[PDB]
């Protein structure tokens, strides 16, 4: 045997190559590994938390450190639309000098790399302003990762080791979640953008040196002991006001106006503070909910079992059985993971939606590439967690999910109809995916034909009559907030709307992207989505509802999430497990993602150029995304490095060629399987063992081919990695080479 | 005989109907 | 092996043997001798070849040769059609069939002959089929239009 | 090694047996059917989890199952 | 201004200390 | 053990045993044919069956059974006897050990593996959990 | 039970659960499953490519239940 | 005149691009009736013939009635279909009838499938429409 993997024995008694792969992927199951006790588990949990929150800061120590010495923040401060920010310095010894020329970009002397996660533009929005700032946050961040890392370590210490008890309490952990985290750290945040965003956007300096003996409002602390709040909203800053200095500077704190600040083309400092005071207010209200240890709150377990309405029968909240759903979600941290994880990706997902359309930076919406950049890259973390979201629930399914602690409620029936359930998405899926395909064919055909107008062309006229409803008059509803006489528009008891003239400017002023003019090619797209997140949606329902057993296999809970097949046996039973039907998902996640991305990237290059009749004409057929916006778009990419020369796009070309390697090698793991490698690789030891000089040197384990999961595992790694590489040069490239 | 699931449902449906109506131009 | 061939093939005729011949004989060669300097590198195959080349099939829409446009994009479509039965095995097609059958069993119509999934070998089989029909069907109409339009 | 388990649902039909590329498995006394026998692993070391056995079970579901488990030189098949 | 060799140093010398605690960490979440 | 037996009429091939069976373990197959014959190797080629006792080592027990199955079997041969040899010379006779194969019901023969219940009345895993015990224990 | 009784299999693990079948024979000796039905909808058993299953299985009495007589 | 949309006659780029017809059939016409045909609708900014579904009884001939033809015919289709698969499981021939066609029974119930909605509200009223959950085979949980 060997030590490594000390975590399982049955690895560590492996005489293959197999040993260590599986290790480095079960090294972070903690509840299959040997020795593995609840009280272990949980402080492991714990531990492993504190790591990646160090891990965490450090990283964003990093970003902070290198724009700070390497990058050229003050400049960009000074011109923040036609300076190019500086992530870090390059230093490859293998640069001709047509490549240190091609990357001596932005005001550089030295090679560097042009900054496109948006930071310069959110650390001018709070406030930094020099690149002593930023080294502060940098150190800073480089100490809450080493308290971070000391927590971790001192919560696995003997006496520090946290009870199963602390563990398993929901209430006291909702509170001060809800309160503490989301409450307090709101509260502070708008303290912050108060005390020092909006001063520094009014060109006072607030530092750390005169923050006690600087008031934020000129008569400030007396009105709000005093009921008199509108003092802290009387003068806003003027639509005159250029940030960063206090030409034309107002003097409110917490304002309402609504709109976007017409110079920094964001969403107002004040608004944005008083936003953040209203939600720190509502987050410590629900966090002063359940009882924890003072009597008075409530207690999720007493709700889930309540089968009392004020003498009424009924089975549980909304008459619907919900007893040990509590015990299900609190007892099982894959339940609980799956439920955080699939929050973390609505939430994540709706962080892409409202920033390229609700711009919170300053002059971020002029940064075009930026926006592309953060819009994709939130999106594709947004269906990697929606897929993990499903992934942990199947996980749950098959490891933790009591049907006795479970009989009689929500899931038990949900588990009753799973093949109604999976066969509608079925239905939906099909729908779906027939209807798009076919018009879309459709309009390619008559189009190819040299007919434009038998195109089936379907205005989105649900969603237009919504965007009427925000106040757009482009489309000639007349109806709520686009008619000055509705109700909505005017708030007839109170009269309070105040947001509703900076919003109206905002929606029917285009000069952004605040809820875009759509068309037919935004109707047959949405319905392309729609597929998507729907078929994704079945792959990963069909795994999770039916991971537990199947008609095929009535016995799939004992063989694990994980496991190759059931053999060829009962008519074949290739990727039958659970852990499968996450790896088909994945693909089709991936393809999901593609289509939001090449729908928001397309349409807003047609709108930064103004050429929006692109789209409007072309994204209706299926050669218009080819043709205008894929072969096209590449064309300054491709010629990143040509026989001629080498411009600064090298990198993203050199990347492209890189991720369309990487994406057709998987395609190898993914096609070809085992048995193949396995005799390959038979004849390799053969041609090792009896080659002479050779046979001197031996394997330490014996060579194998990798596993079926394994290689699964390894073909989707490299398909994902080439997809997303691909798609972010191409990103990068198509809309840096231009604006 | 099924009452509480018919009541969320035609309450769903009226609000529907409440924005159908909103968008025909009779509200 | 056949595909680099033929592209192989297509490069060089184009660029150093195809063309047109001046009244005083000098060959103005289709893409212009580039195959010397551009075949050298993946990123000059897939700029002065594979994007430089295609622009007559995606330019093709109204005109003679719109249906090798079409072909161009159905042949994609069948391709990328294949890597389903390419990646994915039959438990999850068969496990999926179940509920199908389900919903047909509900409505009393499930058929006499029971719906199954592809066997392994028939799921392969259908895969390198469609994968070898969009593929060599991406080469033709991509080959076609090109060198009509242009030859 | 991978670990075979019989289950009472056996009719003792030899399929198993008969298919056992390693010879694992082994017919052995049991009064629970009309056969009179029942299968056995008393070799499940050399078991390589080929599941051949399960292919020719014909008892729905299966009296033998096959639970892949921790590899070794006999259950990974390699001649070297 | 600009970043100096001497902050550039501290932030060497600073980031030493995590890479202890990130090392006492990963020994004691061996054990 | 000392096994005996003459070597079949083999020309050798790049599929036989490796160093696996000079320091791990090695199988060997004895038989006795009838009549000088001809059998397909498990490592591929065409072998002459000697008249008497033949012996022939491999590196696996399932090519040994192979061996057994689809050469011995239907040439009428059903008295071989596999065995397990091991670097220090020692040899465990394997496939037909109480003399009677395996597919035959044998007295004396005890059960080993066997489950008194279905496949439907195994437990659950989240019943089953943090212990030794396994879904498919008796 | 009784030969040619159509009978509703209460067995999870069977592919045909809550199907009916026609008992084809009670085995009279105490085994632990005596009754044979053989049903029409075949299996999934055999191998991959295989255009067939089997009909008939074995089940308990208390797995068991006539409608039919 | 939904959602800023016109009709085709009053739109510049629709009469511009019929001004250029090309013609889909053998007609020496063709692309002057298809173009007066599309003047009927709403085009846009395109002049393109744009189409609401919306129910919108005016302009209902985009969506509706086609609606209403497609839903018919297809459930004509499905009512034919399950009368033939309930039809040929008396029979104990039923899978040599599902890859060889009774050809009589075809027909017979080919035929009565113009009446396909009324008789599924009486199995819809009867309970010969939808099997019970109990008399379905299901699958482990
Ligand atoms: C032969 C090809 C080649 C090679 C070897 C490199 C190498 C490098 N380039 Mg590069 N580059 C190339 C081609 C190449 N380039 C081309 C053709 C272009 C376009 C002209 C560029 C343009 C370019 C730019 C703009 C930059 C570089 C940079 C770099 C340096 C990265 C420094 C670093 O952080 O390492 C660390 C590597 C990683 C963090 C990634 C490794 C992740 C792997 C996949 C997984 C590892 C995880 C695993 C658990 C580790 C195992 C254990 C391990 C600790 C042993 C590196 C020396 C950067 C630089 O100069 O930095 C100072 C820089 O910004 N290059
Ligand atoms: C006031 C008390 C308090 C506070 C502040 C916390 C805070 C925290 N706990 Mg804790 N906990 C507490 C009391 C508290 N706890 C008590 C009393 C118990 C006993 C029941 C627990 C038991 C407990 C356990 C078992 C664990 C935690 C964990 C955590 C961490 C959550 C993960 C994380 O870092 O992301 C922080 C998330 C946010 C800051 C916000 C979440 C999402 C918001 C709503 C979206 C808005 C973001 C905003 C737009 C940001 C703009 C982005 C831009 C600036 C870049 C977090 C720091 C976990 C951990 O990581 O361990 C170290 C975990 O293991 N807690
Ligand atoms: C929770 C975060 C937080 C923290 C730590 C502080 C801290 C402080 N605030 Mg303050 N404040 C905050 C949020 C916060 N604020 C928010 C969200 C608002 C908007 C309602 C205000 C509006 C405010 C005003 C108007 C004033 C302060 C002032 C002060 C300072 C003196 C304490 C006092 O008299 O009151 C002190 C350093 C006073 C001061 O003089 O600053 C030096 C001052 O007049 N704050
Ligand atoms: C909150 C986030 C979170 C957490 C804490 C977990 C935690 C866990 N997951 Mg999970 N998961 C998540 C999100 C999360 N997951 C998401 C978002 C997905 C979708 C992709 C998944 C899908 C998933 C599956 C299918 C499984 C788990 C499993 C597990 C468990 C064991 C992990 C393990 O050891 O395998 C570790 C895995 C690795 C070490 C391989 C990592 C692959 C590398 C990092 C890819 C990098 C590519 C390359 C290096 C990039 C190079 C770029 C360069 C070339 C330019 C563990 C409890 C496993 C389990 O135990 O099932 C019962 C299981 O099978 N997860
Ligand atoms: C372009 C490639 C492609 C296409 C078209 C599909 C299509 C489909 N996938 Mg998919 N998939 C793919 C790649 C693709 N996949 C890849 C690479 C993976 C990872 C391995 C997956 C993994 C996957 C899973 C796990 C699942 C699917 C499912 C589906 C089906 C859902 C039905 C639907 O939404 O749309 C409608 C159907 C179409 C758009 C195709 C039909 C086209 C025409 C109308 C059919 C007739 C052809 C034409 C007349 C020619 C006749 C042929 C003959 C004359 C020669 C559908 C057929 C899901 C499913 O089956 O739902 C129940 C399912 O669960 N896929
Ligand atoms: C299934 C995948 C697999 C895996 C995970 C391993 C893993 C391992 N093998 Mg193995 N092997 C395999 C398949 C595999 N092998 C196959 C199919 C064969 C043929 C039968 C072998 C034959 C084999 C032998 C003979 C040996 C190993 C050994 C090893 C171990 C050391 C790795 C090594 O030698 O790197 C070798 C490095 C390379 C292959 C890279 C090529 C190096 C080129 C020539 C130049 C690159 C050098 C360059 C300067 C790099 C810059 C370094 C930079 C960081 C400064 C390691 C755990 C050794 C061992 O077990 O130690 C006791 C050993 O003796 N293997
Ligand atoms: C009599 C034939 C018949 C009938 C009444 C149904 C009815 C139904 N099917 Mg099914 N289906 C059929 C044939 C049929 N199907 C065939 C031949 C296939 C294999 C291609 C399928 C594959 C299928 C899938 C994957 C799904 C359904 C689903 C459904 C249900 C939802 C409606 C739907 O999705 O439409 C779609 C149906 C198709 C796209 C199949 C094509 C239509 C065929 C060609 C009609 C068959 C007619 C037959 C050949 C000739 C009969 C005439 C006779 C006189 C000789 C519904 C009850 C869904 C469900 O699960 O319930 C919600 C669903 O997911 N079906
Ligand atoms: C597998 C599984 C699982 C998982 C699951 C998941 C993953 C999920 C999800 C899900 C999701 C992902 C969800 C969601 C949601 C959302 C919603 C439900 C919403 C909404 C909405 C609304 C309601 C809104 C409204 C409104 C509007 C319209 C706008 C304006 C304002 C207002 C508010 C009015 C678990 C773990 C459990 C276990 C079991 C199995
Ligand atoms: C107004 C309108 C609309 C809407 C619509 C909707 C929204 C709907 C719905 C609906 C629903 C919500 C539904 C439902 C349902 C349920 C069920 C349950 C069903 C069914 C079915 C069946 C049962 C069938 C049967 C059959 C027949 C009858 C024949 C053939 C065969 C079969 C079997 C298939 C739109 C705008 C679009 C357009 C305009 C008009
Ligand atoms: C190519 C291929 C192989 C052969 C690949 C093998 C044997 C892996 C050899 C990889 C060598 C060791 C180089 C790997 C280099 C990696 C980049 C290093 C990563 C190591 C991590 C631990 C960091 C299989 O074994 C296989 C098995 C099952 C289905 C499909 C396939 C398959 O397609
Ligand atoms: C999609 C897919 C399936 C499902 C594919 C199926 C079920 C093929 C059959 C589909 C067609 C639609 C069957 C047609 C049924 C009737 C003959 C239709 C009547 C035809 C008239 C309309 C003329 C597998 O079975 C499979 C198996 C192994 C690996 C991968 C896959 C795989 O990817
Ligand atoms: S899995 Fe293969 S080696 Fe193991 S008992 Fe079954 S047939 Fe024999
Ligand atoms: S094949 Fe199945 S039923 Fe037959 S003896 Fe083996 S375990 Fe028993």
């Amino acid at each position: 045997a060997t030590k490594f993997p000390k975590f399982s024995q049955d690895l560590a008694q492996d005489p293959t190559t197999r040993r260590i792969w599986y290790a480095i992927a079960t090294a972070h199951d903690f509840e299959s590994h040997d020795g593995m006790t609840e009280e272990n588990l949980y402080q492991k949990i714990f531990a492993s938390h504190f790591g990646h929150l160090a891990i965490i800061f450090l990283w964003v120590s990093g970003s902070l450190f290198h724009v700070a010495w390497q990058g050229n923040f003050e400049q960009w401060i000074q011109d923040p639309l036609n300076t190019r920010p500086i992530a870090h310095a390059i230093w490859d010894p293998q640069f001709g000098k047509a490549a240190v020329d091609a990357f001596t970009q932005a005001g550089a002397s030295s090679p560097v790399d042009i900054a496109y996660s948006g930071v310069y533009h959110w650390w001018y929005t709070i406030g930094m302003r020099t690149n002593g700032d930023l080294y502060q946050g940098a150190i800073f961040l480089l100490v809450l990762a080493s308290l971070a890392l000391f927590a971790g370590w001192l919560h696995l210490q003997p006496k520090f080791r946290p009870s199963l008890s602390w563990f398993k309490n929901a209430e006291s952990r909702l509170n001060h979640h809800l309160a503490g985290l989301f409450g307090v750290s709101s509260l502070a945040w708008a303290g912050h953008l108060i005390h020092v965003a909006i001063p520094e956007s009014r060109g006072q300096h607030v530092g750390w040196d005169n923050f006690l003996s600087t008031m934020p409002h000129p008569a400030g602390l007396a009105p709000f002991f005093t009921g008199n709040w509108g003092v802290y909203a009387q003068n806003p800053d003027t639509a005159s006001h250029v940030f960063g200095t206090s030409q034309g500077a107002g003097s409110a704190i917490l304002t309402f106006l609504g709109g976007f600040h017409p110079q920094t083309e964001s969403l107002w400092l004040t608004d944005m503070a008083h936003h953040h005071l209203a939600i720190a207010v509502l987050f410590i209200v629900a966090g002063h909910m359940y009882r924890t240890q003072f009597g008075i709150g409530h207690s999720i377990k007493e709700m889930m079992d309540a089968k009392d309405f004020f003498g009424t029968k009924v089975e549980g909240p909304f008459n619907m059985p919900h007893q040990g759903i509590y015990e299900t979600y609190n007892n099982s941290l894959h339940f609980q993971l799956g439920w955080h994880l699939a929050c973390l990706g609505v939430i994540t997902s709706l962080v892409a939606q409202h920033m390229y359309s609700l711009p919170p930076y300053a002059f971020i919406a002029q940064d075009h590439t930026t926006m592309a950049a953060l819009y994709t890259h939130h999106q594709y973390i947004a269906g990697f967690l929606m897929v993990g979201a499903f992934a942990h629930g199947a996980i749950f399914l098959v490891r933790d999910y009591d049907p006795v602690q479970n009989k009689g409620n929500v899931l038990d029936r949900v588990l009753q109809h799973k093949e109604a359930i999976i066969s509608h998405l079925s239905w939906v899926s099909l729908f779906l995916g027939f209807h798009t395909l076919g018009l879309y064919v459709h309009n390619d055909v008559v189009v190819a034909f040299g007919t434009p107008e038998k195109q089936i062309l379907i205005e989105p006229v649900f969603a237009q009559f919504i965007q009427a409803a925000h106040g757009k008059l482009l489309y000639g509803f007349d109806t709520l907030l686009s008619n000055p006489d509705s109700i909505a528009a005017t708030a007839w008891p109170n009269y309070g709307n105040v947001w509703l003239p900076g919003w109206l400017d905002a929606i029917n002023s285009g000069n952004n992207s605040l809820f875009l003019t759509i068309g037919p090619g935004d109707f047959l797209v949405h319905h392309a989505i729609a597929l998507g997140l729907h078929t994704t949606t079945l792959i990963l329902v069909k795994g999770a509802l039916d991971a537990r057993g199947s008609k095929l296999m009535p016995d799939k809970k004992d063989f694990g999430y994980a496991f190759p097949c059931d053999g060829p046996g009962r008519g074949g039973t290739c990727d039958i497990s659970a852990w499968d039907a996450f790896y088909l998902a994945m693909f089709w996640m991936l393809n999901t993602i593609g289509w939001v991305t090449f729908y928001w990237h397309w349409k807003h290059l047609g709108v930064w150029e103004g050429n929006v009749a692109q789209f409007n004409e072309n994204s209706t057929y299926l050669m218009g995304w080819l043709r205008d916006y894929l072969w096209l778009n590449s064309s300054q990419l491709i010629n990143g490095y040509n026989p001629f020369g080498t411009n600064n796009l090298s990198v993203w070309a050199w990347m492209f060629l890189f991720g369309h390697l990487v994406w057709a090698t998987g395609f190898m793991f993914l096609i070809s399987w085992r048995g193949y490698w396995q005799e390959l690789i038979e004849t390799l030891v053969w041609a090792h063992e009896r080659t002479p000089l050779a046979n001197l040197v031996r394997w330490k384990d014996k060579p194998v081919a990798l596993s079926i999961v394994q290689a699964r595992l390894v073909g989707l790694a490299h398909f994902s990695v080439g997809y997303v590489l691909t798609y972010a040069a191409f990103l990068i490239a198509s809309t840096a080479s231009k604006y | 005989t099924y009452t509480f699931r018919t009541f969320w449902a035609v309450l769903l449906l009226a609000i529907n109907f409440l924005v159908a109506a909103y968008y025909f131009g009779i509200l | 092996c056949i595909s680099v061939v033929i592209f192989h093939f297509s490069w060089k005729m184009q660029s150093d043997v195809w063309g047109t011949v001046a009244p005083d004989g000098t060959v103005s060669h289709i893409t212009g001798g580039n195959f010397a300097q551009s075949a050298i590198t993946i990123n000059g195959w897939l700029r002065d070849f594979l994007w430089a080349q295609a622009s007559q099939v995606i330019g093709s829409y109204g005109s003679a040769l719109s249906a090798y446009g079409l072909l161009f994009l159905g042949a994609h479509f069948v391709w990328a059609f294949s890597l389903m039965f390419l990646f994915s095995g039959r438990g999850y097609w068969q496990e999926l069939i179940e509920s199908i059958v389900w919903a047909h069993n509900k409505l009393k119509v499930a058929p006499a002959i029971q719906p199954r999934a592809l066997s392994i070998i028939q799921g392969r089989a259908v895969g390198v089929a469609h994968y070898l029909l969009g593929g060599i069907a991406t080469t033709w109409a991509f080959f076609l239009a090109r060198i009509i339009s242009v030859g | 090694a991978h670990t075979v388990k019989i289950y009472d649902t056996c009719i003792g039909c030899t399929q198993c047996v008969r298919a056992c590329p390693t010879d694992v498995l082994e017919m052995v006394p049991w009064d629970g059917c009309k056969a009179g026998q029942i299968a056995s692993s008393p070799r499940t070391e050399d078991c390589v989890g080929c599941k051949r056995c399960e292919t020719a079970c014909p008892t729905d579901f299966l009296s033998i199952r096959v639970y892949l488990g921790a590899e070794t030189t006999r259950s990974m098949g390699l001649a070297y | 201004m600009a970043l100096t060799d001497t902050q550039v140093y501290i932030a060497l010398v600073i980031a030493l200390l995590p890479a202890v605690l990130a090392f006492r960490l990963s020994a004691e979440l061996y054990k | 053990t000392t096994l005996t037996g003459q070597p079949p009429l083999y020309g050798g091939s790049t599929g036989g045993l490796l160093s696996k069976a000079d320091i791990e373990e090695k199988y060997a197959i004895t038989w006795t044919s009838p009549k000088e014959q001809v059998f397909e190797m498990p490592t591929a080629g065409a072998a002459v069956m000697r008249e008497g006792e033949n012996l022939v080592y491999l590196a696996r027990k399932e090519q040994c059974l192979a061996l057994a199955a689809q050469q011995l079997r239907p040439r009428k041969i059903n008295d071989y006897k596999i065995y397990r040899i091991f670097p220090d010379g020692e040899t465990v006779l394997l496939h037909p050990k109480d003399g009677v194969f395996p597919e035959k019901v044998n007295q004396g023969r005890e059960a080993v593996n066997t489950v008194p219940r279905s496949i439907g009345q195994n437990p659950n895993p989240a019943q089953l959990k943090f212990s030794g015990k396994k879904p498919y224990d008796p | 039970v009784q030969r040619g009784s159509k009978v509703r299999i209460l067995r999870p693990e069977s592919y045909w659960y809550n199907e009916i079948g026609t008992v084809a024979s009670v085995d009279q000796s105490g085994i632990k499953y005596p009754v044979i039905v053989r049903f029409d909808k075949v299996n999934y058993t055999g191998f991959s490519g295989s255009a067939g299953g089997v009909n008939t299985n074995n089940f308990a009495l208390s797995e068991v239940e006539e409608v039919s007589a | 005149d939904v959602a800023g949309l016109v009709p085709c006659k009053d739109s510049p780029a629709f009469q511009k691009r019929a001004a250029a017809a090309v013609n889909t059939t053998a007609d020496p016409a063709s692309g002057q009736k298809r173009f007066e045909r599309y003047s009927q609708a709403l085009c846009g900014e395109d002049g393109l013939p744009h189409l609401v579904v919306d129910g919108r009884l005016s302009r209902a001939g985009d969506f509706l009635i086609p609606s209403a033809l497609f839903l018919f015919i297809t459930g004509w289709i499905g009512w034919v279909g399950r009368a033939y698969l309930i039809a040929v499981r008396n029979s104990g021939e039923a899978n040599e009838k599902e890859i060889i066609i009774d050809v009589p029974l075809a027909i017979k119930c080919m035929l009565t499938g113009f009446a396909w909605p009324l008789a599924a509200l009486k199995e819809l009223a009867s309970g010969e429409l939808t099997a019970k959950d109990n008399e379905i085979t299901v699958s482990p949980r």
